[PDB]
C-alpha cells in the first residue's frame, strides 16, 4: 500500500492541500465514535489521524485530556481499537490512516508485534510522540518491515541536523508541529509532505499552511471541542462537524 | 548525540518527545562541564557543610545487636538538614540551573517530601519555585504544602485526570517544553530520561563515599554488605555507587512487598503494569516508596548480578520501626525502616554468622508518627 | 557543705527539703569526677559526635543580610539528633546516671520537647524512663506523648491540682525524694538547685565552644554579638560561657514579650509571681519559652551587666519564622525565632551599622507548623 | 513567749507525750475551718500545726493536696490566714502553735517582716520545708529576732553531722519525718524534743513514739481525711474530729 503518496499526487493534480482531522478512537462511544468518523470523511477530510486511550499521554492537553477519559470510561481497550481501525478500512478502501501513539503501547507485547497488527487491520502510518528520532531506530525498523510509515515531528525549536534526519527516516508525512523556512530546508531535502499540526482550528489557518507550502494541516482539538460541546445532542454534533469540516476543507484550495 | 551514554546496557535512554531534547542536552552538556568545574565542586561542597549539616554520622547500633554475631552501623541522612537524602540532589541541581542561567525551578510530588526539597533548595538560591501535585495529594498532605508555600513555592494542584501523581508529572513536563530556557526541571529521583539517572547519583554518591572512609576508621575493613530502600533508586545508588568496583561488598536494595520492562517516565525499565500495558500505581505504608518502576542504573546491577533486590512488607516496615525507635531512640521514616527490617531478618535468621551491615538511614519518621499512630490504633 | 559555690552572686542555692540534699551532694560530687575523668570524656564526646552528629554547621545568611552592613550567622543545633539543643545535655545527664549506678531517669515535661529527649536518651542508655508530664498538657501533645512511648518511656498524666507542669513536676520531686539511689532526675534546663544550673551550662558549653572555633575560621575574629532565646536558660547559656572572657563580644538574651526575685523551683531567682507570692505562668506562642524564672546565672551575668537581655513579641517572633523560612529554606522552632527576630531589629534599624551578629537556632520548626497555620487562618 | 518549753515541761510532770494535729488554714472555709480547729483543741489537742494555702506545696502528696484546693477555692488569702492565726490565740493563750510554710511565701514581703507579722499574731514556730540547714541562716536569724523558733525537719537519712546541726540550730521542736537511735542522738545532743510526724493515723503509734522516747507526734493526713469525708455533713466531721483526737490522746499516756 502507498495510500499517502497517491493522495498527495492526487492532491497536487488539484493544486489542493490535504485536510486533517484527527479525534481520539472510542469517544464518547465506540458506536458514536464511527459515526463521528464516519461524518468526517463524509464531510471532506482528506485523511485521519486517530489516538488510543493510554494511562499516560504526556504530549497532551486539556480537551484531548478530556476525550481519553470519556475512552477509558466507556470501557474501550486496545482490542477494540483495532477492530474500529479495521472497519474503518473496511469501509474506506483509499483514505491514508494514522495513529498517534506512546511508546509503553508499541513496546507492551513486542514492537514486531505491535506493527503487524497495524498492517493486518489496513493503518498507513504511526507517529510514536514520546519517541525522538535519536532513539526511533527499532520503531522505524518495525514500521517498515510490516509497510507501515514511520512519522517523525519536526519541532519549531528543530536545528539543521535534525531536519536531515528528519527527512532521511520518516515516510508518508511529516508531522510540522505549530514556519516557511523550515518548509523549504524539508523539501530541499526531499523530506515526506508537510503536514502542520496544533492549533488549526479555523480556516485562514488551513489557506495560510498551504500557502507556505505545507502539503496540508492536521487540526485536532477544534474537532475534539465540537465533540465536548455537544454530548448530549449527537444530531447537531453530526450536523456541526460535518459544516466544520466542509468548511476547512473548502481553505485548502 | 549525547556526550555520554544514556543507557545502562539495556536499560535507560531519553525517551521524550523531539522538543525537549535541547533540554536533555543542553543538562548533560552543563553537568558534564560542572563535574571538571573546581569552583563548582568547591561551590556544591560550602553547601553541604554549612547549609546541609554534611558530613553526616555513622551510628553503631549494639542495643540492636547484642547477642548475635552482626555489628550494624546506620549511615545518618536523617540528620540532613530537611530530614532526608533528597536535600543531597536538589542542593547539586539547584546550583546547575544557576550554571545555566536558569531563574525558574519546575518540580512534581507525590506525598511532598520531593516538593519541600526542591523548595527550600530554591529559596536558597534564589530560585522561583513551581511545584505540581495531584489535587488528591494535596488535599491530604495539608503540612508538606503548606512547608512549601512557607517557603515561597507556589503550589499548583492538578485538578485533571486521576488528580495523582501521573497528571503533576505530566503536567510538569508540559510547562518544560516551553519554558525549558529559563526553568530547570528538578526531578526527584535516580530515575526518568538521561541524563537525571547520571545526574542525581552522582549528586548522592557523597554517602556511600563518606560511609567507606568512616567504616575504614572504625572498623579497618569495607562492610559485607549495605542495605538501602528502593523507590525511584536515588539513596540506593548514592550509598552503593563508591562500592560497586568493591567485588566483596553485597550491594542489597530493599523494595516495598506491601500488604516486566516497559517504556515509561522517560525511560526503559522494569515497570508495574497492566495486560494491555497501562502503567498500574505501586502501593505500601510508604508513601515515598510508591513508584511504578525503577532507575535503570538498578535494573542494570540487577541484570548482571553484581545487585540483589529482596522485598519487606508493611508489617516487616513497622516492626523494624518500632524496635529502632525502642533500642536507639531515633525515629526512622517508614522508606528507611524496609531497610533495616531486612537487616533485622538477616541478623536474626542466621545470629551466628559475623556480618559487618551498614544499613542507609535515608531519613527520619516524625512524618510517619501519625500514620502509624492511625495503624496502631485501627488493630487495637 | 558542697564542693562548688551554689550560688551566681545572690541568685541560686538548694532549695529544696532536706531529705533531697544527700541526692544533690551525690549529683555535684559525681559531676566533679566525671569533669576530671578521661574517660567519661571520650564517651560524651563519642555519643555527640557518632549519635546526636556533633558538630553542628555555622550557616550564613547572606539572602537575609543582602543591603546592610550586617553579617549574620546561624549555629544549626536544628541539625542536631532530635531538632534541638536539649539532646546535648539530657545525654552528659543520661552518662552521669550511669556513672552512678543509676538505672533510672525520671523528668517532666509541658511541651513534650524535654520529654522525648530524655526519652530518647534513656532508650539509648538502656535506662528506664517515668516522664511526668501536667493531663492538660498530656490532651493537648499527643504526637510527642507518643514519640515518648515509641522509645520506652512511661508517661504518667498528672490528674491533681491545675493538672498542668507544676503539678507534674511536683510529682517527680516527689518521686526522686524515695529513689534517688537508683533514679536520676534529669532537669530539663539551666535553672533549678545547684548542681544543675552548673551541670546543665557545662552540657550545653560545646555550643558557643564551636561557634568561637567556627567563626575564626570563617572570618577571622570573634562576633560582636551572640544571641540566644532564653527560657530557663540552657541554649543561651551554652552559647554564651566561652565568650564570657571575652569582652568584646555582646551576650544577648531573648525573652517572650507575649501580646521581681524569689525563691522557688529550688532556686533564688527573679519569679513571675503575684502580689502575694504565688508563682504565675508565662505566656508566648512558644510553648518552649514559658518559664516563670530563668537560670541564677542569667540573673547574675544580668546584675553585673555582662549580658543584657530583651523581648520579642509573638508576632515579631512569627515575622522572623516568616522570613528564614522564605529567604534560607530553613523552618526555625518559634523559641529560635525570637532570638532572630531581635538579631533583624539590630539590622534593620542600623542598616550602616557593620556588625558580625550570630544567632543560636536552638531548634527547627515542624512542630510549629500547626501552630503557625492556626494563627495565619485566625487573622485571615 | 516560751510556750514549747512550758507545754513540755507540764507533759513530763504528767508523764504524758503530746499529741498534735495539722490542718490546712481555712479548709474548707474560714469559718467551718475555725470550728475545726477549736474543736481539736477541745478534744485535747496539746498544740496545733497549721498550713497556708501556696500555689507549690512541692513536699507535700493527696488528701492534703486537696485541702489546699479546697482553701484557694473558697478564696482564702494569707492575709486571712493571719487574722485567723491572731483569732485563734485569742481564744487560746498557752497552746503553742506551729507553721508549716514554703520558703517564697516567707520571702516575698520580706523574710524579716514575715516573722515580724508570726510574732504579732502569736505563732510560736515556724517550718520552711523546702529550705535545708544548710541554706537557713536568714531564715533562723529573722526566726529568733522576732521570738519564732526556727523548726527543722530530721529525716530517716539523716547522718551525724545533720543531726548535730539540727540540735544546735533548731528551738521548741524537732520535726522527726517517718527511728529510736535517732531519737537517742537528737537527746545526747541535746536537740529541742522530738516530734514524729508522717503517717500518724492509729493510736498505736502515737504510743510507739512516745514509748521510743519522742516527746509527741503529729497527725495531718488522718485529720485532713476526716473533714474531705465528711464535708457535708459538718456535725458528724466535728463528731468524727473530737473521737479522733481524743483517742489519739489517750494513747500518749
Ligand atoms: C490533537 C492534535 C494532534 C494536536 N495536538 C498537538 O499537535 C500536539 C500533540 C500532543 N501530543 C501529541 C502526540 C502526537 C502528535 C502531536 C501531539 C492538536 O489539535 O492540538
Ligand atoms: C501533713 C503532715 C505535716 C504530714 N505530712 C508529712 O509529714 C510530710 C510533709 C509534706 N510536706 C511537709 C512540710 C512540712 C513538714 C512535713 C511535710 C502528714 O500527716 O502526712
Ligand atoms: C524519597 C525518599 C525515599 C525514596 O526515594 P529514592 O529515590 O529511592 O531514594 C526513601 N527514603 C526517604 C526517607 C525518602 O525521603
Ligand atoms: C527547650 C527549648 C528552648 C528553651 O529552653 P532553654 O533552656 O532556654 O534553652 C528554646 N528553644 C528550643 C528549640 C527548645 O527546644
Amino acid at each position: 500500500m502507498e495510500r499517502y503518496e497517491n493522495l498527495f499526487a492526487q492532491l497536487n493534480d488539484r493544486r489542493e492541500g490535504a485536510f486533517v482531522p484527527f479525534v481520539t478512537l472510542g469517544d464518547p462511544g465506540i458506536e458514536q465514535s464511527l459515526k463521528i468518523i464516519d461524518t468526517l470523511i463524509d464531510a471532506g477530510a482528506d485523511a485521519l489521524e486517530l489516538g488510543v486511550p493510554f494511562s499516560d499521554p504526556l504530549a497532551d492537553g486539556p480537551t484531548i485530556q478530556n476525550a481519553n477519559l470519556r475512552a477509558f470510561a466507556a470501557g474501550v481497550t486496545p482490542a477494540q481499537c483495532f477492530e474500529m481501525l479495521a472497519l474503518i478500512r473496511e469501509k474506506h478502501p483509499t483514505i491514508p490512516i494514522g495513529l498517534l501513539m506512546y511508546a509503553n503501547l508499541v513496546f507492551n507485547n513486542g514492537i514486531d508485534a505491535f506493527y503487524a497488527r497495524c498492517e493486518q487491520v489496513g493503518v498507513d502510518s504511526v507517529l510514536v510522540a514520546d519517541v525522538p528520532v535519536e532513539e526511533s531506530a527499532p520503531f522505524r525498523q518495525a514500521a517498515l518491515r510490516h509497510n507501515i510509515a514511520p512519522i517523525f515531528i519536526c519541532p519549531p525549536n528543530a536545528d539543521d541536523d535534525l531536519l536531515r534526519q528528519v527527512a532521511s527516516y520518516g515516510r508518508g508525512y511529516t508531522y510540522l508541529l505549530s514556519l516557511h523556512h523550515l518548509i523549504e530546508k524539508l523539501k530541499e531535502y526531499h523530506a515526506a509532505p508537510a503536514l502542520q499540526g496544533f492549533g488549526i482550528s479555523s480556516p485562514e489557518q488551513v489557506s495560510a499552511a498551504v500557502r507556505a507550502g505545507a502539503a496540508g494541516a492536521i487540526s485536532g482539538s477544534a474537532i475534539v471541542k465540537i465533540i465536548e460541546k455537544n454530548l448530549a445532542s449527537p444530531k447537531q454534533m453530526l450536523a456541526e462537524l460535518r459544516s466544520f469540516v466542509s468548511a476547512m476543507k473548502a481553505a485548502s484550495r | 548525540t549525547t556526550l555520554l551514554n544514556p543507557y545502562f546496557g539495556e536499560f535507560g535512554g531519553m525517551y521524550v518527545p523531539q522538543i525537549l531534547m535541547p533540554a536533555l542536552n543542553q543538562l548533560e552538556e552543563a553537568f558534564v562541564s560542572a563535574q571538571k568545574d573546581p569552583e563548582f565542586q568547591a561551590q556544591f561542597a560550602d553547601l553541604l557543610k554549612n547549609y546541609a549539616g554534611r558530613p553526616t554520622a555513622l551510628t553503631k547500633c549494639q542495643n540492636i545487636t547484642a547477642g548475635t554475631r552482626t555489628t550494624l552501623y546506620l549511615k545518618r541522612e536523617d540528620l540532613l538538614h530537611g530530614g532526608a537524602h533528597k536535600t543531597n540532589q536538589v542542593l547539586g541541581q539547584a546550583l546547575l540551573a544557576k550554571r545555566m542561567g536558569k531563574s525558574e525551578i519546575i518540580a512534581e510530588t507525590g506525598a511532598g517530601q520531593h516538593g519541600v526539597a526542591s523548595a527550600l533548595a530554591s529559596a536558597l538560591l534564589g530560585l522561583k519555585c513551581r511545584i505540581y501535585m495531584g489535587a488528591k495529594d494535596v488535599e491530604r498532605q495539608s503540612p508538606n504544602v503548606f512547608r512549601m508555600r512557607l517557603m515561597g513555592a507556589e503550589v499548583i494542584p492538578v485538578h485533571s485526570g486521576s488528580a495523582t501523581l501521573k497528571d503533576a508529572c505530566n503536567e510538569a513536563l508540559r510547562d518544560w517544553s516551553g519554558s525549558y530556557e529559563t526553568a530547570h526541571y528538578m526531578l526527584g529521583t535516580a530515575a526518568g530520561p538521561h541524563p537525571y539517572p547520571t545526574i542525581v547519583r552522582e549528586f548522592q554518591r557523597m554517602i556511600g563515599e563518606e560511609t567507606k572512609a568512616q567504616i575504614l576508621d572504625k572498623e579497618g575493613r569495607l562492610p559485607d554488605a549495605v542495605i538501602a530502600c528502593v523507590g525511584g533508586g536515588s539513596n540506593a545508588i548514592g550509598m552503593f555507587a563508591d562500592f560497586i568496583n568493591d567485588t566483596s561488598v553485597g550491594l542489597i536494595g530493599v523494595e516495598p512487598g506491601g500488604h516486566r520492562v516497559g517504556i515509561y517516565f522517560g525511560m526503559k525499565a522494569p515497570m508495574m503494569q497492566t495486560a494491555d500495558g497501562q502503567i498500574e500505581e505501586s502501593y505500601s505504608i510508604s508513601a515515598g516508596l510508591d513508584f511504578p518502576s525503577v532507575g535503570p542504573q538498578h535494573a542494570y546491577l540487577n541484570s548482571i548480578g553484581r545487585a540483589d533486590y529482596v522485598s519487606i512488607t508493611d508489617d516487616e516496615a513497622l516492626e523494624a520501626f518500632k524496635t529502632l525507635c525502642r533500642h536507639e531512640g531515633i525515629i526512622p521514616a517508614l522508606e528507611s525502616s524496609h531497610a533495616l527490617a531486612h537487616a533485622l531478618k538477616m541478623m536474626r535468621e542466621q545470629p551466628e554468622k559475623e556480618q559487618l551491615l551498614v544499613v542507609n538511614l535515608s531519613g527520619r519518621g516524625d512524618k510517619d508518627i501519625f500514620t502509624v499512630h492511625d495503624i496502631l490504633k485501627a488493630r487495637g
